[PDB]
């Protein structure tokens, strides 16, 4: 359990680390901030059952809707951004600096 | 005599978007 | 009760407004062609209202007691000095241009506040679409620099996509020749002296640029001296349209409504006409400016909003 | 829009704070904070440009991270004591990172380099409620954690969003840009005060509202987004010259107006806890703060531009605009000094 | 009562007497030592209920 | 003070309600009336201060400057009605608030009994100024010299809100009647060092000192007029009053960080009476003559003795008129031939043979001329120095010498030589100007025929 | 560890010159590192060469500038032997200052920064003698 | 003095040194990729602040 | 009206702002005390609820 | 260029109203507003003042 825990605090600094480094395309921050939601799913999860606390079980359970929504609007925002540019990239995106 | 009120060269230089 | 949000929820829609002659429909052509004889018919035949052209005062005649003001609060422009000198270092020409144009984009304005309003068409002449063809035709000549064809075409960009085009066209077209000799049998003294490259070439923009362009979204209806007579059948004609192939096909309610805000506030109409570009054919210094306004601001029906004042003959002004 | 969607969509902007404030949860704070994030997007993205979609992007990647680092905190706390609080005893790492995100939700320095890049990106209005409404949750997480907060980071962070903010807007010709670092430098004045007595945070969250929703507001009139169309001011709505005036001269606290009181009794509530150098600089970059505003003031009020053929015909048409509590705000703004102890 | 542009000339009086007014007031809130100044602290004579007022 | 004070706030509706045509007689007269009802807080028959209110007092260093502030107003809008004359209705009423405002919160400040009133009326001071150097100069730099002088006075006075909070943290009250009666010695710390510069070097660059004037001559050379009369004749006064109010909690700090200043004060009143012997520009030199004045009080100031504190309020009251009238005097020509420029209009005194003996009189003013609160002034200072250390005399002389020498080299190249022909715009002179220095003189006349009111807190 | 900072303190200026010199120098290099990491993140080089550059060029110039402080601090402490003395930090300031318009070709860049880092310093020293605790936990 | 030194030194120092701090701060290009890289380098001088401090 | 007007008022005024200085010092140091030490009603923390907890009979005894 | 108006030439007063004092163009406000000058000023506030 303290094992897995680090672990999975691991896991989402990597995710964490990942969608701050970006590259050139978008989608793949949206599915690192989609990894850090799975490892703050589990987390929770496995607190809760550790705890035998099931009044806090409804909780993991909003976190995927929210997280499901964010990444809803995450993707009609990319729709957006490539009816515009074309192509996904987060680099042509450097016209507000003017 | 007159009043000084600004001109295009005074104005100008607030049209460059950094100033 | 000002139009808005409120009254669209409560019922004042637009479809139910249009019936089948809610159309705005313009007619153009060259400098004496027959446009206002034709353009007043066709409103009287059909059931529309004739908006006449655009000139130097369209703004004070829709504003106020609806009089001509003196030419420095109308702008600062004169045709007849277009006309007999079209190459001054004053930059009468395009400023005649650009306010023309601003009176122009008003009475499109007004046309479709109108229209969308009440559902009675608009009648139009020589509307925003087709006021760039003077500029070219004065660009062609040495008549501007081309500084102020860039600060044209950005307002132009700025304005018009905002607005939806017409829904026809009537361009009647007449050679260069019996226009110029037209002008002749006018009785000006100052229309009389202009070129005819200036005419050709207001004919070469109008066929090359303007037809084209119209006519991938709006009817043309080009027609002739001989057939440009007799509105009747011109009217005949306008009356068995299929008014497809445009965007007035792909609107809703609510784009009619954000499009009858934008046009019920002429201020958000004409900003991005007022910008800050600073050619010197368009600026006009602070002196000048604050004198304009102030003696502006000292006139009969001015100096407050229209029913707050007293000095014509408003009352309950304590109570407004 | 639709009126059944901005009804929607203003319920839940107006909702996501309301349940921020009205929960003990973390978590349905958390939720709180997401239909913040989630409702504002439609409308920031309302016009359909390449600069709406950059500024909407930039504002979700951004507050995503944040969210996602405040719900690590919060599940870190759940395992720590099996609770949904930040108690006492509590990690200062987790609090440290609750912070750190924070910041970057409301967009303090360093990590304000989004907030005027997508202010610039979208309407006034989309301005006005992301710099003043946004900015009431995020405030509100701290404000209920204020005695476990440490004292050292939240004042580096306060120094640098004054410092920045201040050098950000010495040079912006445009006027949503140095509304945003204005934000930024605000939201310093507040972070740095949080921990001792946070009434004053929310004294200053309210002066600057009731400062910036009329600006804004003067901005909107005429579409005015840059230093040479607010110039041509004295020509088009020459009435609201002095209010702009006397509204930028107390947002650079100057004392008659009540601008200058958070900044004072900062100083106060500071210098009553030996915070003496620290005040020091803030009191003395809040000069730079000024400096720009007196620079618009001069050209749009006290040294006339040069205006254009075309303004005439708004002359001859009329207006509607001012909601008339533009008038209430300003005027409560910059002449509200005196009664300062009934504000406190 | 005609044309009455002669109105304005009773501001400033108007203010200079709340002005006196106003230090009254004031000078009547603060009436403690009225009499109990280790320097004057007199009796009060015969016919006399308050020192200065 | 209160009935000083609120008459001078209806002065606005009198303003704004009238009519157009009767807006500057009506104001004028009714100011000329509250310069009247300021005459009551000369009413000292004792030694004891007045105190009307836990707000308001007058000591016989307030009461000097309450009454010239009062009355300045009437001469700065006599003097401000030739130009803004074709100007709107509206801008003059603007410009009158604005002048009226300046009355106020400058009275507010003489008057006040906490320095943190004193410290945000201070402040308030500046908005008005700024808005009349701005919207009303004739010349560009108008808005560079508005930069300087105000973020000069930012900077001074933000440590001054430091030292004050951290004085009311300390102490309680911050008023100045309980920090009079209960000052603690100071532990000569660099930690009270500190305190010390951060409480005078807002009214040290506000006087002002040599290291840092470069605000003064931008700003009198720009102002219309009115602010350069104000500018000259109780903002920098504003500054030694504040200096005489903050010092009594500063000992024995004072006997050893002024030094610097002291110094700085009288080696730059030689440069700069220095640079008023020349320079081309005539509403500089008097500029430059004001910061060789002001030099002196700093100095006096900072011996804090008796006869020093006395002659610098003689001084402050002194050059505050002289310096005023000579503005005045300037502005006369400036109206005419729109030149600040002295050797352009060098041969008067045939045209204007009157105001030639306004001009002889206010130089006498300014050189030290014995029978004028001038002269006493100088050299009581000049006495305090001496006892201070008997090697500054060498230094106020050469003041003196200079000082004698600008003013009549001004005089002459102004008024005496050939008239320039080539000018047929000197029209005759106007009634109101000639007022105006009649106002500015007869003042200095009285109070040389009794100057037991115009010494200070020691006599 | 804090302790290598705080072994600045065990002993007054003008004793144990070699150990506060180069604690100064990581102290400079340290905060020039952060300066690196910033204008590499931000205004990136056009090559990971350059940044590289960048990055030796800002530490090396700011361990020499904490390098110049120690140094002389310690010898003008050491020399007229008066360790509570903040014009020791002060001429420290400006020889920072100095070389900081050294490695940096500008003698304007060279007064500016004297005057400003020597009086940073001399205020360092005056609330470390005083006892000036910025970042102060809340007392009231 | 006046017109070259004092204003060389007091003033205009002042104004170089703003706008110059100004112009290295504020210029600053529109891509998230280098915005998101400081952010990770604010957490790093967090983090490793917390475990020094402590 | 005379001098001793003037005195009296002065002193009225003393003892206000003498008063005043007192209880702003004795503030300070009240708010010190209570909050290095939550003995005192202000700077009094929030602490968990006590009233949603469950006292009732639970499945296991041991709970 | 910019179309401002030109500088308006040296105005000279006594052209018209030759007894022009210093304050308006109207004859009657010049005379009601040295009197009111001189009178406040003078008669009463440098008399009774003193
Ligand atoms: C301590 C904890 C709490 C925190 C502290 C408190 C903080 C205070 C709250 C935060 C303050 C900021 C809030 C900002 C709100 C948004 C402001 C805004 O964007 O409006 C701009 C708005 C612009 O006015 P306008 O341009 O004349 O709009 C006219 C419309 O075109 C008119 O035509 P229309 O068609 O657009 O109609 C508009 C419609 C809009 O009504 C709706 O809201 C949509 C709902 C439709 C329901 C279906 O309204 C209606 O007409 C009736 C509804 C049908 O101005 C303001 O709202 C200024 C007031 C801002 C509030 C300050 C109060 C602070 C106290
Ligand atoms: C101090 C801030 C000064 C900023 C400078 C603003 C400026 O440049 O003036 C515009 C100036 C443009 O000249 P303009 O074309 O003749 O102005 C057109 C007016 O808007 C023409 O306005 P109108 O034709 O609609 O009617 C005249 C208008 C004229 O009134 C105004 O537009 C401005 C009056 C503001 C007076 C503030 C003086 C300071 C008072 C100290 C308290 O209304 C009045 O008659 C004034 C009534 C009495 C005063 C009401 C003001 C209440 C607010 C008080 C705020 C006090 C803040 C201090 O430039
Ligand atoms: C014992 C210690 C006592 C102190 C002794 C002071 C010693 C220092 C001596 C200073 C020498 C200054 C000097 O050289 O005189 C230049 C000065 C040059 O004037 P100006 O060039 O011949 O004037 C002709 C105009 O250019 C051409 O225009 P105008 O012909 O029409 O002028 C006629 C006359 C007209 O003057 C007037 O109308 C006087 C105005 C006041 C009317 C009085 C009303 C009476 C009702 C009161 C109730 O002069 C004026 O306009 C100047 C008016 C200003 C007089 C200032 C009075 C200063 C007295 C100082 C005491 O000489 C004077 O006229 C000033 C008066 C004499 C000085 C006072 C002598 C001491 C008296 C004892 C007190
Ligand atoms: C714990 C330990 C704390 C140690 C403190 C170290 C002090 C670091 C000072 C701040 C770094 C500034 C570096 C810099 O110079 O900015 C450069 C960068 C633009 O790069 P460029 O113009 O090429 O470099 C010019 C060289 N002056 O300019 C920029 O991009 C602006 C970046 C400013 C961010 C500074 C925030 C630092 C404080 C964060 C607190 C958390
Ligand atoms: C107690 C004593 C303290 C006194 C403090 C007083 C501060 C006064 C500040 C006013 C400075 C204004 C100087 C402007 C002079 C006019 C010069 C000009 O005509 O414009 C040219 C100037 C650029 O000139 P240049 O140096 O060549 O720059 C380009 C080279 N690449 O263009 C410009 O640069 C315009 C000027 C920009 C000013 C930048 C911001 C100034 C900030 C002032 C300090 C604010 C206080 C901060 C406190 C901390
Ligand atoms: N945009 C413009 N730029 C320059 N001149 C213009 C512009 N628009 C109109 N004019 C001038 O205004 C005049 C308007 O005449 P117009 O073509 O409207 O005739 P009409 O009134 O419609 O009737 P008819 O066509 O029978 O003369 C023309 O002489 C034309 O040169």
């Amino acid at each position: 359990m303290p094992s897995t825990f680090f672990n999975l605090t691991m896991a989402f600094s990597l995710s964490l680390l990942g969608t701050l480094m970006f590259r050139s395309h978008l989608m793949s921050t949206l599915l690192c901030l989609e990894g850090m939601v799975l490892s703050l799913f589990i987390m929770t999860s496995v607190t809760s059952l550790n705890s035998n606390s099931m009044s806090s079980m409804p909780i993991p359970i909003t976190i995927l809707v929210f997280a499901a929504c964010e990444a809803a609007v995450g993707l009609a925002l990319l729709v957006k951004v490539s009816n515009t540019y074309g192509t996904d990239y987060v680099q042509n995106l450097n016209l507000l600096q003017c | 005599a007159r009043q000084w009120q600004p001109d295009i060269e005074w104005a100008e230089q607030f049209s460059g978007a950094v100033m | 009760l000002r139009y808005g949000l409120l009254a669209a929820i409560l019922g004042d829609k637009t479809t139910k407004k249009l019936h089948e002659y809610s159309r705005v429909i313009t007619v153009d052509g060259n400098i004496c062609s027959g446009k206002n004889k034709l353009a007043k018919e066709i409103a009287q035949q059909l059931g529309m209202k004739h908006y006449p052209e655009a000139g130097i005062q369209y703004s004070s005649t829709t504003t106020g007691d609806g009089r001509p003001l003196d030419i420095e609060f109308s702008g600062s422009c004169s045709l007849e000095k277009f006309y007999d000198d079209p190459k001054s270092n004053d930059g009468n020409s395009y400023r005649l241009q650009s306010w023309l144009y601003a009176s122009r984009l008003l009475q499109y304005a007004d046309a479709l506040e109108h229209l969308l309003s009440t559902g009675q068409g608009v009648v139009l002449e020589r509307s925003i679409y087709s006021d760039f063809v003077f500029l070219e035709a004065m660009y062609n000549q040495g008549y501007i620099r081309k500084q102020c064809v860039d600060h044209y075409n950005e307002i132009k960009r700025l304005t018009l996509p905002e607005y939806l085009p017409p829904h026809a066209v009537i361009y009647i077209d007449v050679p260069v020749p019996e226009v110029q000799s037209r002008i002749q049998k006018k009785g000006d003294p100052h229309e009389m002296k202009v070129t005819s490259a200036y005419l050709q070439d207001i004919e070469n923009a109008y066929k090359k640029t303007f037809l084209p362009k119209m006519s991938e979204m709006c009817e043309v209806l080009v027609y002739d001296s001989w057939e440009a007579e007799d509105p009747t059948k011109v009217v005949e004609d306008i009356e068995y349209l299929k008014y497809n192939k445009g965007p007035w096909l792909k609107q809703d309610d609510w784009t009619f409504h954000y499009l009858r805000m934008l046009v019920q506030d002429k201020t958000e109409v004409l900003n991005y006409t007022t910008i800050p570009v600073y050619l010197p054919e368009i600026t006009i210094g602070a002196h000048q400016g604050s004198r304009i306004y102030n003696s502006f601001r000292e006139l009969p029906g001015r100096k407050y909003a229209p029913g707050y004042n007293a000095e014509v003959g408003d009352k309950w002004i304590w109570l407004k | 829009m639709n009126p059944i969607t901005l009804a929607i969509i203003y319920f839940t902007i107006f909702l996501g704070p309301v349940i921020t404030m009205s929960s003990t949860n973390l978590m349905l704070m958390w939720v709180g904070l997401e239909f913040s994030l989630l409702a504002i997007i439609p409308m920031l993205i309302n016009k359909k440009n390449p600069r709406s979609t950059e500024a909407a992007t930039k504002y979700f990647v951004t507050q995503a991270t944040a969210s996602m680092i405040i719900l690590l905190a919060i599940v870190l706390n759940y395992k720590q004591l099996g609770t949904w609080m930040f108690q006492q005893q509590t990690n200062g790492l987790i609090l440290n990172m609750t912070l750190m995100a924070l910041s970057m939700k409301l967009g303090l320095a360093p990590f304000h380099f989004w907030l005027p890049e997508v202010t610039q990106g979208i309407p006034l209005h989309m301005g006005l409620i992301l710099l003043t409404w946004q900015k009431i949750a995020p405030l509100s997480i701290l404000i209920q954690i204020y005695p476990l907060l440490n004292s050292t980071i939240i004042l580096m962070l306060a120094i640098t969003s004054i410092f920045m903010g201040a050098w950000g807007g010495l040079n912006q010709t445009q006027m949503r840009k140095i509304m945003a670092y204005s934000s930024i430098a605000h939201m310093g004045w507040m972070l740095a005060i949080l921990p001792y007595n946070p009434s004053l945070t929310l004294l200053n969250l309210m002066i600057y509202i009731i400062l910036t929703a009329p600006m804004f507001m003067a901005l909107m009139l005429n579409n005015s987004m840059t230093i040479n169309s607010i110039s041509l001011l004295w020509n088009k709505t020459p009435a609201m010259l002095t209010m702009i005036s006397l509204m930028l001269l107390s947002l650079g606290g100057l004392p008659p107006l009540t601008g200058f009181l958070p900044k004072w009794i900062i100083i106060t509530e500071l210098m009553k806890n030996n915070c003496l150098i620290m005040a020091t600089l803030m009191a003395m970059m809040a000069l730079l703060n000024l400096f720009f505003y007196t620079r618009l003031i001069y050209s749009t009020s006290l040294t006339m531009f040069p205006t254009n053929n075309n303004s005439k015909m708004m002359t001859h048409q009329t207006k509607t605009k001012p909601n008339l509590m533009f008038s209430t705000l300003a005027i409560m703004s910059t002449m509200t000094l005196p009664l300062a102890p009934q504000l406190i | 009562q005609l044309l009455r542009e002669h109105w304005v000339h009773i501001l400033v009086p108007a203010g200079f007497v709340f002005g006196c007014y106003l230090d009254r007031k004031d000078d009547e809130k603060l009436t403690a030592f009225r009499n109990k100044s280790m320097l004057f602290q007199r009796e009060l004579r015969p016919n006399e209920e308050v020192t200065w007022k | 003070m209160l009935k000083i004070i609120l008459p001078s706030l209806m002065l606005l509706p009198l303003t704004w309600l009238s009519s157009p045509k009767k807006t500057w007689t009506n104001v004028t007269s009714y100011s000329f009336l509250i310069s009247l009802t300021s005459l009551t807080l000369l009413w000292q028959t004792d030694e004891n201060y007045k105190n009307f209110s836990n707000m308001f007092s007058s000591d016989p260093l307030s009461t000097p400057l309450i009454i010239l502030t009062a009355w300045l107003l009437p001469l700065m809008l006599m003097a401000s009605q030739n130009h803004l004359k074709k100007d709107n209705n509206v801008l003059q009423k603007l410009y009158i608030s604005m002048l009226i405002s300046l009355q106020i919160l400058l009275i507010m400040t003489f008057s006040a009994t906490e320095l943190i009133m004193f410290y945000i009326l201070f402040e308030a001071t500046l908005i008005p100024t700024l808005i009349i150097i701005t919207r009303w100069g004739n010349q560009t730099e108008r808005l560079n010299a508005g930069i300087y002088f105000l973020f000069y006075t930012l900077i001074g006075s933000i440590p001054l809100l430091i030292a004050l909070i951290l004085i009311q943290n300390h102490v309680g009250t911050l008023n100045l009647m309980i920090l009079s009666f209960t000052t603690h010695t100071l532990d000569a710390s660099w930690s009270n060092n500190l305190l010390w510069l951060a409480c005078m070097m807002a009214f040290l660059i506000k006087m002002p000192l040599y290291g840092v004037h470069l605000w003064l001559p931008k700003a009198h050379v720009e102002a219309p007029i009115a602010g350069s009369m104000i500018l000259a004749a109780i903002l920098l006064k504003l500054g030694s009053y504040g200096m005489i109010r903050i010092s009594i909690i500063l000992d024995p700090l004072t006997k050893y960080m002024a030094y610097p200043f002291i110094l700085l004060s009288l080696w730059g009143m030689i440069m700069t009476s220095s640079i008023c012997l020349r320079q081309t520009d005539l509403k500089s030199l008097i500029a430059y003559s004001s910061v060789s004045h002001m030099a002196l009080v700093i100095a006096s100031i900072m011996i804090q003795t008796p006869w020093s504190f006395m002659g610098a309020t003689m001084l402050m009251i002194a050059h505050g008129l002289t310096s005023s009238l000579l503005f005045c005097l300037a502005n006369s020509n400036y109206e005419r031939i729109h030149s600040r420029t002295m050797i352009m209009a060098r041969g008067l005194q045939m045209v204007f043979p009157l105001m030639a003996t306004w001009w002889l009189m206010a130089s006498l003013a300014n050189l030290a001329l014995p029978p004028s609160i001038n002269l006493m002034g100088e050299l009581f200072i000049t006495m305090s120095l001496f006892s201070w250390s008997n090697f500054t005399i060498i230094l106020m002389g050469i003041n003196i010498i200079i000082t004698g020498m600008y003013s009549m080299y001004m005089i002459i190249t102004t008024q005496r030589g050939k008239l320039t022909n080539h000018m047929i715009n000197l029209q005759p002179s106007h009634t109101r100007e000639l007022t105006l220095m009649a106002l500015h003189m007869i003042p200095l006349i009285l109070l040389t025929t009794s100057p037991k009111l115009i010494t200070g807190l020691t006599m | 560890v804090k302790r290598f900072f705080e072994s600045y303190h065990e002993v007054p200026d003008g004793t144990q010159c070699h150990r506060k010199t180069y604690i100064t120098t990581a102290l400079g290099g340290i905060c020039g590192i952060i300066g690196s990491a910033y204008s590499v993140s931000l205004n990136p080089a056009d090559s990971t060469l350059e940044a590289v550059a960048r990055v030796g060029r800002y530490t090396f110039t700011a361990a020499a500038i904490g390098a110049m402080f120690g140094l002389t601090t310690c010898v003008s402490a050491q020399v007229r032997e008066k360790p509570d003395d903040p014009l020791n930090y002060f001429i420290g300031g400006c020889a920072g200052g100095l070389t900081l318009g050294a490695r940096t070709h500008s003698y304007g860049t060279a007064a500016m920064g004297c005057v400003y880092m020597g009086t940073a310093a001399a205020l360092f020293k005056i609330g470390k003698l005083e006892g000036w605790e910025l970042f102060p936990t809340p007392k009231v | 003095l006046d017109l070259i030194w004092l204003e060389k030194t007091i003033p205009k120092s002042t104004s170089t040194l703003h706008t110059n701090m100004t112009t290295l701060t504020t210029n600053q290009k529109g891509l998230i990729k280098l915005y998101f890289m400081s952010f990770l380098i604010n957490i790093i001088l967090i983090i490793i602040l917390y475990s020094i401090n402590l | 009206d005379g001098p001793e007007k003037n005195y009296e008022k002065t002193l009225a005024i003393l003892q206000i702002e003498s008063e005043k200085a007192e209880l702003r010092l004795k503030e300070q140091e009240v708010r010190r005390l209570m909050r290095a030490r939550g003995d005192g009603p202000w700077y009094q923390f929030p602490t968990p609820e006590k009233e949603f907890i469950d006292h009732s009979p639970k499945a296991t005894p041991d709970n | 260029q910019w179309q401002e108006d030109p500088e308006p030439e040296d105005e000279n007063v006594y052209a018209k109203n030759p007894d022009f004092h210093g304050y308006d163009s109207d004859p009657v406000v010049d005379v009601w507003n040295m009197r009111a000058v001189f009178f406040f000023g003078f008669s009463i506030v440098l008399v009774f003042g003193t």
